[PDB]
C-alpha cells in the first residue's frame, strides 16, 4: 500500500522559489520529435484501407455466415490503430475475433482464407498475402498489415483442450487485448496523452533498459502522467514527460510499490510485477539516469534528436562541467 | 509496511541517540544557563529601576531535540529589547559568571565574540560542553525589512548580520517544534539521516536546516502516518525524483518573507552527486539492503530529549 514519491500529487508543498524555466526548445523539440514519429498521409491511408476493406468481410461474415462452416460471434479493433499511438515504419493494425465455436488450428486458417479469398474477388488488381500465425492470421498489402488476433468466448475457455484448441494464454490475451482497447478509448483518448505515449514507445527502443516495459504498461504510465493528478486537467507534453521519467526514478515500479493498478482485471494486481526484480531495478536506474541527463539540459539527445544515444546511460558523460555517473545496478541476485 | 525497515531504522536509532549521562550532562548546563541568565535580567532591571532582556530561548539541536552521541555544541538566544551592543555583551558576560554562582558551583569558562554577536560558555568535563548565546533582538530585523525597503530610518552595535541569523533560528526552532515534531516518525528520520550526511562528505551539505525541511516536506505530503522504514524511504524517493537538480523546485524556506531557496548554496555538481546517490539509496533499500544505506550490518515518545525550561517555559502538530 505503498505510494512512491511523486511530485505533481503534492506540487502545493514545494513552492517554486523563482519562475519556471522556459522549456519553449523542450517543448517545440518535443512536437518536432513527434512530427517524425507519426505515421506518414501515405500510412495512415493504407492502414485505412485495407483495415476497412477486412472489418467488414469479417462484420459481414458474422450476420449472414451462409454456408460457412466457422460462426464467428464478434470482433473489435485493437492496438495502436484503434488507441491513435501507431509508428512510421510500422504500419500494422491489430483486429480480435471472437469465435463461438472452439478455436481450433485448422478453423483459423479456414478463416484466414475466407476472409482474404472474398477480398481478392472484390479486387483482383490488389495483390495481398495470408499467412497464418500463433495468434490467429495476418493479411498484408504492399503498403500495409493487419494482423487477426483469433479468440473465442468465455464459456468455452472452460472447456478448451490444449492438444486441438489454440493455448489458453493466447486466446485471453486477446480477450484483454479487447479491454485495453476498451479502457484506453474510455479514459486515454487525450491528445498530449497519445503523443506520449507514441514518445514513450520510441524511447524504451533507444534505451534498452527500458526494454522490460510492455505496451500495456507504456499506455497505463502514459495517462498516469499527463492524467492523474489533483487538478482534474491534463499535464502539458514538457511537464508529463519529464514526470514519466521522475516517477519511475522514485521507484513507481519497485518492490513494495503499489505502483500502477491493473484497471482491466481483478482485483487489485500491480502492472509491473510481470517484470523480474533484476528487470524493475533496471528500469528504475535507468530512468534514473535520465532524469539527472534532462536537468543537465540534454532534451535532443534523450529524444534521439542527436544520434545514438543508449551509451549515455552506462557511461560517464560530463555535461558542461559537471560529471555525469550513470545510475548502477543494486539487485543482488540468490 | 517494511518491517525489517523499521526494525534497521530503529536500530541504527539507537545507537546514535545521546547517552543518559551525555543527556544530563546537557540538561545541567543549560538549565545552568537559563536560572543564571534570568538572574542577569532580574539584576540588570533592578538596577535600572534606580525589559531591557526580553527573554532566552533555546534553539539548534538543544530545541528540536536533535542532539546524537558526539555533540558538544549547544545554543541558546537572548532577546533584546534593543538593539545588541557591544557594552550590553560585556554587561552580561560579567554577570553571567557572577550569577552562576547563585545556582551552581560548577566552574565555566566564559568568552565573548563582540564579531560573533555571542558569548560562549564551556564546562569543565572531558570533552567540554559549549554552549553558545546568541545576543539579537526583533528591533534588528525591523530594520533591515526597511532598509531593503529602501525606507529612511549606539556607536557600538553588534554585526547585524549575525543577528538576523540568531533570529532566523529562533524562527526555525518555533518552526520545527510546531510543524515537525509532530509529524510521525519525522525526528526519528532526520536524526539518523544527520548521521548519514556526517558518515557520507557527499550528503554534506544537505546537514541541517535543508534536511529538517527536506524530511518534513517528503514525510509530511504522505497520505498517511509512517513508520521510520516507509518514512525514510520516502525521503529517498523524493531525493531520487531530482528534487534538488539545478532547474527542480528547490527547497522552499518556511521561515523567510523573501521567497528563498534551502538549499541555494548548493553547486551544480553537489545536486548532481546527492541526487545520484540519493536515487541508488533507494534501490538498495527497494532490494532489501537498507542497512548497507545506513552503515550497519544486517540484524540476525522518542522526540523529548530534555525536559521544557522551568524558567522560561507549546504548540504541535494537529493530530
Ligand atoms: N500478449 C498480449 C498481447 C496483447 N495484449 C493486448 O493487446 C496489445 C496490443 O497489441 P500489441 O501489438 O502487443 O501492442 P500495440 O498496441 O499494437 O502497439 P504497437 O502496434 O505499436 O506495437 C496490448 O495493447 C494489450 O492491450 C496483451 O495484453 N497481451
Ligand atoms: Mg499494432
Amino acid at each position: 500500500s505503498h505510494i512512491p514519491f511523486d511530485f505533481y500529487l503534492c506540487e502545493m508543498a514545494f513552492p517554486r522559489v523563482k519562475p519556471a524555466p522556459d522549456e519553449t526548445s523542450f517543448s517545440e523539440a518535443l512536437l518536432k520529435r513527434n512530427q517524425d514519429l507519426a505515421p506518414n498521409s501515405a500510412e495512415q491511408a493504407s492502414i485505412l484501407s485495407l483495415v476497412t476493406k477486412i472489418n467488414n468481410v469479417i462484420d459481414n461474415l458474422i450476420v449472414a455466415p451462409g454456408t460457412f462452416e466457422v460462426q464467428i460471434e464478434e470482433v473489435r479493433q485493437v492496438g495502436s490503430y484503434k488507441k491513435g499511438t501507431m509508428t512510421t515504419g510500422h504500419n500494422v493494425a491489430d483486429l480480435v475475433v471472437i469465435l463461438k465455436i472452439l478455436p481450433t488450428l485448422e478453423a483459423v486458417a479456414a478463416l484466414g482464407n475466407k476472409v482474404v479469398e472474398s477480398l481478392r474477388a472484390q479486387d483482383p488488381s490488389e495483390v495481398l498475402t495470408m499467412l497464418t500465425n500463433e495468434t490467429g492470421f495476418e493479411i498484408s498489402s504492399s503498403d500495409a498489415t493487419v494482423k487477426i488476433l483469433i479468440t473465442t468466448v468465455p464459456p468455452n475457455l472452460r472447456k478448451l483442450d490444449p492438444e486441438l484448441h489454440l493455448d489458453i494464454k493466447v486466446l485471453q490475451s486477446a480477450l484483454a487485448a479487447i479491454r485495453h482497447a476498451r479502457w484506453f478509448e474510455e479514459n486515454a483518448s487525450q491528445s498530449t496523452v497519445k503523443v506520449l505515449i507514441r514518445l514513450l514507445k520510441d524511447l524504451r527502443i533507444r534505451f534498452p533498459g527500458f526494454e522490460p516495459l510492455t505496451p500495456w504498461i507504456l499506455d497505463l504510465l502514459g495517462h498516469y502522467a499527463v492524467m492523474n493528478n489533483p487538478t482534474r486537467q491534463p499535464l502539458a507534453l514538457n511537464v508529463a514527460y519529464r514526470r514519466c521519467l521522475q516517477i519511475l526514478a522514485a521507484g513507481l515500479f519497485l518492490p513494495g510499490s503499489v505502483g500502477i493498478t491493473d484497471p482491466c482485471e481483478s482485483g487489485n494486481f500491480r502492472v509491473h510485477t510481470v517484470m523480474t526484480l533484476e528487470q524493475q531495478d533496471m528500469v528504475c536506474y535507468t530512468a534514473q539516469t535520465l532524469v539527472r541527463i534532462l536537468s543537465h539540459g540534454g532534451f535532443r539527445k534523450i529524444l534521439g534528436q542527436e544520434g545514438d544515444a543508449s551509451y549515455l546511460a552506462s557511461e560517464i558523460s560530463t555535461w558542461d562541467g559537471v560529471i555525469v555517473t550513470p545510475s548502477e545496478k543494486a539487485y543482488e541476485k540468490p | 509496511i517494511f518491517v525489517n525497515d523499521d526494525r534497521h531504522v530503529m536500530a541504527k536509532h539507537s545507537s546514535v541517540y545521546p547517552t543518559q549521562e551525555e543527556l544530563e550532562a546537557v540538561q545541567n548546563m543549560v538549565s545552568h544557563t537559563e536560572r543564571a541568565l534570568k538572574a542577569v535580567s532580574d539584576w540588570i532591571d533592578e538596577q535600572e529601576k534606580g525589559r531591557t532582556l526580553r527573554g532566552v530561548m533555546r534553539v539548534g539541536l538543544v530545541a528540536k531535540g536533535l542532539l546524537l552521541k558526539g555533540d558538544l555544541d549547544l545554543e541558546l538566544v537572548l532577546l533584546c529589547k534593543e538593539k545588541p551592543t557591544t557594552a550590553l555583551l560585556d554587561k552580561v558576560a560579567d554577570n553571567l559568571a557572577i550569577q552562576l554562582t547563585t545556582v551552581t558551583e560548577d566552574k565555566y569558562e566564559i568568552l565573548q565574540s563582540v564579531d560573533d554577536a555571542a558569548i560562549v560558555i564551556k564546562n569543565t568535563k572531558e570533552p567540554p560542553l559549549s554552549l553558545t548565546i546568541h545576543l539579537t533582538s526583533p528591533v534588528v530585523r525591523e530594520e533591515m525589512e526597511k532598509v531593503l525597503a529602501g525606507e529612511t530610518l549606539p556607536p557600538d552595535v553588534l554585526d547585524r548580520q549575525k543577528c538576523l541569523a540568531a533570529l532566523a533560528s529562533l524562527r526555525h526552532a518555533k518552526w520545527f517544534q510546531a510543524r515537525a515534531n509532530g509529524l510521525k516518525s519525522c525526528v526519528i528520520v532526520i536524526r539518523v539521516l544527520r548521521d548519514l550526511c556526517t558518515r557520507v562528505p557527499t550528503w554534506g551539505p544537505l546537514r541541517g536546516w535543508p534536511l529538517e525541511l527536506l524530511c518534513e516536506k517528503s514525510i509530511g505530503t504522505a497520505n498517511r502516518p509512517m513508520g521510520a522504514g516507509e518514512a525514510l524511504r520516502r525521503v529517498l524517493e523524493c531525493l531520487a525524483s531530482g528534487i534538488v537538480m539545478p532547474d527542480g523546485s528547490g527547497i522552499y524556506d518556511p521561515c523567510e518573507k523573501e521567497a528563498t531557496d534551502a538549499i541555494g548554496h548548493l553547486d551544480r555538481q553537489q545536486r548532481e552527486d546527492i541526487t545520484q546517490s540519493a536515487q541508488h539509496a533507494l534501490r538498495l533499500a527497494a532490494f532489501g539492503q537498507l542497512h548497507k544505506v545506513l552503515g550497519m550490518d544486517p540484524l540476525p515518545d522518542y522526540t523529548v530529549q530534555i525536559p521544557p525550561s522551568t524558567t522560561y517555559a507549546p504548540m504541535k502538530r494537529p493530530m
